[PDB]
């Protein structure tokens, strides 16, 4: 007895240590990143709706203006 | 987070083993030191009867 | 962040200073105990002239 908390207490207490640390950062890595850029050409296509948008709309009232 | 607190808990474990070995260890140094003096009186004792019967 | 540098480098400190606070005690544990030995041993010696002495 108290001679497998070393084997039970050490492992975890660098190779958890190591393993989150590597999770963290694999996470941030795949997600802040791709977040941000992915969020930029959602924002591009977004502006180019709303030039489209915007010429159809005057378009019409131009023509329907009567 | 997740794993964050997890690494602090294992590094307030080696905390309280150490701060008490450190403990223990002090208390054996104090009673060990209280034997030895002790025997030493013991022997000034001795030396003094010796010298009594020598006279 | 900065919460998480300060607390862990005090944790691994405290243990640190545990660690070789029970190794200082450990130590002097050690030679106390081969000390009073020595104590012992020199005390027996002491009693047997002393028996001699005083037959």
């Amino acid at each position: 007895d108290f001679d497998d908390i070393h084997r039970k207490r050490m492992e975890k207490d660098l190779n958890e240590l190591q393993a989150l640390i590597e999770a963290h950062f694999e996470n941030r890595k795949k997600e802040e990143e791709e977040l941000v850029s992915l969020k930029d050409r959602i924002e591009r296509r977004r502006a180019e709706r709303a030039e489209q948008q915007r010429i159809r709309n005057e378009r019409e009232k131009e023509r329907q203006n009567r | 987070m997740d794993a964050i607190k997890k690494k602090m808990q294992m590094l307030k474990l080696d905390k309280e083993n150490a701060l008490d070995r450190a403990e223990q260890a002090e208390a054996d140094k104090k009673a060990a030191e209280d034997r030895s003096k002790q025997l030493e009186d013991e022997l000034v004792s001795l030396q003094k009867k010796l010298k009594g019967t020598e006279d």
